[PDB]
RNA sequence: AUAUAUUUUAGUAAUAGAUAAAAAUAUGUACAGUAAAAUUGUAAGGAAAACAAUAAUAACUUUCUC
RNA sequence: AAACUCCAUAUAUAUAAUUUUAAUUAUAUAUAAUUUUAUAUUAUUUAAUAUAAAGAAAGGAAUUAAGACAAAUCAUAAUGAUCCUUAUAAUAUGGGUAAUAGACGUGCUAUAAUAAAAUGAUAAUAAAAUUAUAUAAAAUAUAUUUAAUUAUAUUUAAUUAAUAAUAUAAAACAUUUUAAUUUUUAAUAUAUUUUUUUAUUAUAAAUAUGAAUUAUAAUCUGAAAUUCGAUUAUAUGAAA
């Protein structure tokens, strides 16, 4: 009893999947450039047409926020929080970061960002949005021989896919191969015809390399190859990025279970061992500008593993292996990892928010006509805990109290 | 038309019906059947050979 | 005791001069275990009113004597 | 609640070498696994040379036939037995069926 | 439609729920093993299934003590108990409550479904 | 009322034609209690079945040659004749 | 081992014996056979369900054999 | 009757070497209101409405008279009369008070998406009360390959208490999941909705509700758990 235009999902699903930002106001509203921040250092800035492009494909546009509200996502610049972070990817000799912060401060935001400022400076950009999904046992796997470690060949994929979309494919193919590689082949075409697909070192590339389209069991060792390949490669930078990074601290053992009933490792998988290993100084990228930006999501569990990583809490032996795992602490700790606190916001960068969802029509008639505009700012400021954007946009939008 | 527990009966009973489960007659040729007959013959005379035998012991 | 560590439920009885000499036990104790040492003894457990006569079951032996002495009569209704 | 003339059940007159097998597994199979039973009774059969018993549905489900497969009969039937030897007299052939170990328990007549 | 070892299954049935749901021997825990032993992910689809893994099923199904057997035994220990004149078998007989309840009132379950052939 | 399957126009057996019904039987192996093996002609598809309870060891078949057991199971430990005589004072009856 | 094509099988159903006292075609003809009761038994089975058994071989023919 | 009374409230004073700390408290002693004042608007100096300025100022408990109902209690206890005194008095062992056709109250749990379940350790936020016939912390072991959870066992740290323990309150709020529901899934492509979109293929009246009833195994208390107790596990999964 449902029709395609009517609404059937429940209300987040709805603001993230039914497109409501349809109705909504054009703003002519200036383009995020690293290079010319210091035109637009503290006002909303809208993101260039390719940026956009890239950075859906790559998923750091989330459902939770209020991105409904504009005709595109948007977001401000600014000095204290994002250009500080940008200062700091572009100057550090390691250039490894974990985005850290209260729930709803802009970790995801930042990241968003920082991948922006990559598609603009010729990256590559490996984004891992929401862990979850490889984490928490809810796609095919399989234990590969080869590899000695579980591969996990939906969301394997899945991650291909948008890596080939996500980048251009000018970049992308501007990248030789370092090794000859054999795969199964399954087209549809040439099935018979075609059953093992072969890449040369100097011929092929690594955009082809990407479009190969195996059998489950050799997806692994496709992906396994395009990150020996893009180790190896020193012409274009890789910025490797996860979101909710927090749950892959939290959630140690997936809920994949092997041949005898009991959970499988996180680090026995072949996901969550690739990310481990990108993070920590063992697949070292040969190019510098090569970064990995990681990101704590206030979503999942708190535990003592991310303190005792960073330097905050001396190392308490005796709290348990759910509260504290220490080869995870370990591993960031090899890998050279200065966490980022995002600072909430200040009041001028409030205001400015507010001016700006004046202008796109987001404020309600209560706020704008008979309210001064200073007590006004000081309430949502008050409201918001001194800055929350997320809370702040909820005291503005999602109130009606 | 049927249950299952009909079904089965069914299958039940053909297990022992001779429908078409049966191979074709045992032909022979007449050289072959004088063969058989020297065989049965002769077997049957063994016997009473042996019933007598053991009767008279 | 109920809790196999710490099991049976032991009681004396007058088992060896039965074992000898067919006399029946009565028993009062109804809480009892059986044992494998008195199987093919015949038992005369208590009912509150009258000692029920039992030969002690082969299969009986991991339950009570007083399971087999049922103490209520079998409910019925006058239908009038 | 029994009709005139309604198929109920069925016979088999065994006679030679397939009557002769179907004695040495009721002797060597099947009625060792009855748990309580202590022989074809002495009291039992005709007056001349005619011995008979029965199996409950219980014991038919020891036929290796039957035995192999449970799930395949879900029911099960009993049976009479009716063995008739060449005997003049019932103690007679009671005896020769002892010689084929087929126990006898009760008092003779 | 994916039918294994008799019993039909829709599609999008979460197989370990499902199999928990339909097979008598078996519960939550047995389904997970079983999936376990066999290598599917968990949420795993019954319509996901190719032919081969619903053969292991059976086999496993097979392998493990369900339905009739399964039952039986417990009838069997009714029997058992019904056999030997104790206070749980002349309940179970009666239709009474067997596990020393009260029935001046509410002793309704117990009387549809307290028989010597207990289940169906 | 009475469950029935109805009957077909029967088969016309002509006199003469009439063939004896040999049904498909398997030479099969029964191994007995003890490892006596026995050949037998069943009907049932198994080469080879080995028996447990059997007439050779019966018993009933051979005098010259499970609550009890749960218990002895679960009272393993305490090892329970000696117990015997130190739980039966026969004054009380 | 697997794909397509062309076939073949599976519609699973009783009598297997000139059937012989369960029921069913009640008139022709041909061929063949014998019922019942009572008694002794046998799983539920009991006075009463089904199945088994219950008169005599002198002489004759054929077969094997001392 | 009201009032004095108690609890709770506001204020003041006292005391507490601010390690028995919670001073944001506890507890003795006061004071405080059945609130006051003024302007108007209706009805006759007052009384209700409204407005204003002054205040922390707004509840609950106990107390339920006379009579009546020959209301309830001789089973809290006591006493009159009357009856029993080897029994209607006294002690032990077991059984019963838990029986089950129908019926009648009180409750509890349910019949799923404005509602259920997983999770949430710099442990979100309470109060009141108990612990020498005790309260039992941490930690180890088993159920259970990690560990947490829950349940037992192991063994008693601390305190007989503003000091330690019972005891990290729970809803809340947040992520995830949820059949009925082809209102979803997964194979392909697809892309500026990517924890997602579109296209084409295949996905065909009690559940992944409920927890009655029963089977087996363990554990707890006790000397003892059969009639007849309480947990945990693996199955069972009515009715609604
Ligand atoms: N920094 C920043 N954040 C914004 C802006 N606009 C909205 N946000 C909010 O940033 C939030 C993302 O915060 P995040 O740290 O991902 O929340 P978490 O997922 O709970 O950790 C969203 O909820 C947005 O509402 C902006 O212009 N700048
Ligand atoms: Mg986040
Ligand atoms: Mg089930
Ligand atoms: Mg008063
Ligand atoms: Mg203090
Ligand atoms: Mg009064
Ligand atoms: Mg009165
Ligand atoms: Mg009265
Ligand atoms: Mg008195
Ligand atoms: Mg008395
Ligand atoms: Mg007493
Ligand atoms: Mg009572
Ligand atoms: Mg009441
Ligand atoms: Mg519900
Ligand atoms: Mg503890
Ligand atoms: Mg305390
Ligand atoms: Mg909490
Ligand atoms: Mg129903
Ligand atoms: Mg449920």
């Amino acid at each position: 009893r449902v029709t395609p235009g009517s609404l059937y999902k429940n209300w987040t699903n709805t603001t993230h999947t039914a497109q409501l930002q349809q109705t909504a106001v054009p703003l002519a509203l200036p383009i995020f450039n690293f290079d010319d921040i210091s035109k637009t250092l503290n006002k909303v800035v809208s993101y260039s047409n390719k940026q956009y492009k890239s950075l859906h494909h790559l998923g750091s546009f989330k459902k939770s926020q209020f991105n409904e509200l504009f005709q595109k996502p948007v977001c401000l610049v600014r000095e204290d929080a994002t250009n500080s972070f940008l200062k700091k990817l572009v100057s550090h000799p390691v250039k490894k970061f974990i985005i850290t912060g209260e729930p709803g401060v802009g970790k995801t935001v930042l990241l968003s960002q920082a991948h922006a400022y990559a598609v603009d400076s010729k990256q590559i950009i490996i984004n891992i949005s929401y862990p979850e999904l490889f984490l928490n046992g809810r796609n095919d796997f399989s234990y590969d021989d080869d590899l000695k470690l579980f591969i996990q060949p939906m969301y394997l994929k899945k991650l291909i896919r948008k890596i080939l979309k996500a980048n251009d494919p000018a970049l992308l193919k501007s990248i030789e191969l370092s090794k000859d590689y054999k795969f199964s082949n399954a087209n549809p075409k040439n099935a018979s015809v075609k059953p093992f697909v072969t890449l040369n070192k100097t011929k092929n590339t690594v955009l082809d390399l990407l479009s190969v389209m195996t059998h489950p069991h050799n997806r692994g060792k496709l992906m396994k190859a395009i990150i020996d390949e893009l180790s190896v490669q020193s012409k274009v930078p890789i910025m490797f990025t996860v979101d909710n990074f927090s749950k892959v601290l939290t959630t140690a053992y997936s809920a994949y279970r092997n041949t005898e009933n009991k959970q499988i490792y996180s680090l026995d998988l072949q996901m969550g061992k690739l990310m481990m290993d990108i993070i920590s100084g063992e697949t070292k990228f040969a190019n510098g500008e090569s970064s990995t930006i990681l990101a704590i999501s206030g979503v999942d569990r708190t535990n003592k593993t991310l303190p005792v990583a960073l330097g905050k809490i001396p190392v308490d032996p005796y709290v348990t292996r759910y509260h504290y795992e220490p080869k995870f602490v370990e591993l960031l700790q090899k890998g050279n990892v200065t966490e980022f606190e995002v600072p909430k916001l200040n009041k001028q960068e409030v205001n400015e928010l507010i001016d700006y969802y004046k202008q796109s029509n987001v404020l309600l008639d209560k706020d704008i006509t008979g309210k001064k505009w200073e007590n006004l700012i000081d309430e949502k400021y008050f409201l918001s805990g001194n800055g929350n954007p997320r809370e702040l946009l909820k005291s503005l939008v999602l109130s009606h109290r | 038309s049927l249950s299952p527990l009909a079904q089965r009966v069914v299958t039940q009973l053909s297990v022992m019906s001779a429908s078409r489960k049966q191979p074709k007659l045992l032909k022979l040729a007449r050289e072959d059947l004088i063969k058989h007959q020297t065989i049965e013959k002769c077997w049957s005379i063994y016997q009473q050979q042996q019933r007598e035998r053991r009767n008279l012991q | 005791s109920r809790s196999v560590w710490k099991g049976p439920n032991i009681v004396p009885l007058p088992i060896r001069e039965a074992m000898t000499k067919g006399t029946p036990i009565r028993t009062n104790a109804r809480a009892a275990t059986i044992l494998p040492q008195f199987v093919g003894l015949k038992f005369q457990i208590h009912n509150g009113k009258e000692y029920v006569p039992i030969e002690i079951s082969e299969d009986m032996v991991g339950h009570k004597l007083g399971e087999f002495a049922p103490t209520r009569k079998r409910f019925s209704y006058t239908q009038t | 609640k029994l009709r005139k003339g309604h198929q109920m059940g069925a016979k088999v007159e065994l006679k030679g070498k397939e009557m002769s097998q179907f004695l040495s597994t009721l002797t060597e199979i099947v009625l060792p696994r009855i748990r309580e039973y202590k022989g074809i009774s002495n009291q039992s059969g005709n007056r001349f040379g005619g011995i008979s018993f029965g199996l409950t549905a219980e014991d038919i489900k020891f036929f290796p036939e039957i035995d192999a497969n449970q799930d395949s009969w879900p029911k099960t039937f009993g049976m009479h037995i009716n063995i008739n030897t060449s005997a003049q007299l019932d103690y007679q052939a009671r005896t020769l069926l002892s010689g084929f170990q087929f126990p006898f328990f009760g008092e003779e007549k | 439609v994916v039918h294994i070892l008799g019993k039909g299954f829709k599609g999008k049935e979460v197989i370990k729920i499902a199999l928990a749901s339909k097979f008598y021997g078996i519960g939550k825990t047995t389904a997970e093993k079983i999936c376990s032993k066999l290598g599917f992910y968990p949420w795993m689809r019954m319509h996901q299934l190719s032919e081969p893994q619903i053969m292991s099923i059976a086999s496993e199904l097979s392998t493990m003590t369900i339905e009739g057997d399964a039952r039986a035994i417990v009838k069997d220990n009714i029997a058992l108990k019904r056999k030997i004149g104790s206070y749980s078998g002349m309940r179970h007989t009666l239709h009474l409550p067997v596990r020393g309840q009260h029935t001046r009132n509410n002793a309704k379950t117990a009387r549809k479904l307290n028989k010597i052939d207990r289940r169906g | 009322t009475r469950i029935t399957l109805p009957r077909r126009p029967a088969k016309k057996i002509q006199l003469g034609k009439s063939r004896p019904a040999i049904y498909h039987q398997f030479n099969v192996k029964m191994e007995l209690s003890d490892g006596s093996v026995v050949i037998r002609r069943s009907q049932y598809p198994k080469g080879e079945i080995r028996l447990i309870q059997d007439q050779r060891n019966n018993p009933l078949w051979n005098p010259s040659r499970g609550s009890l057991d749960r218990f002895n199971k679960r009272y393993s430990s305490l090892f329970s004749t000696v117990e015997l005589s130190e739980e039966n004072k026969k004054k009380t009856q």
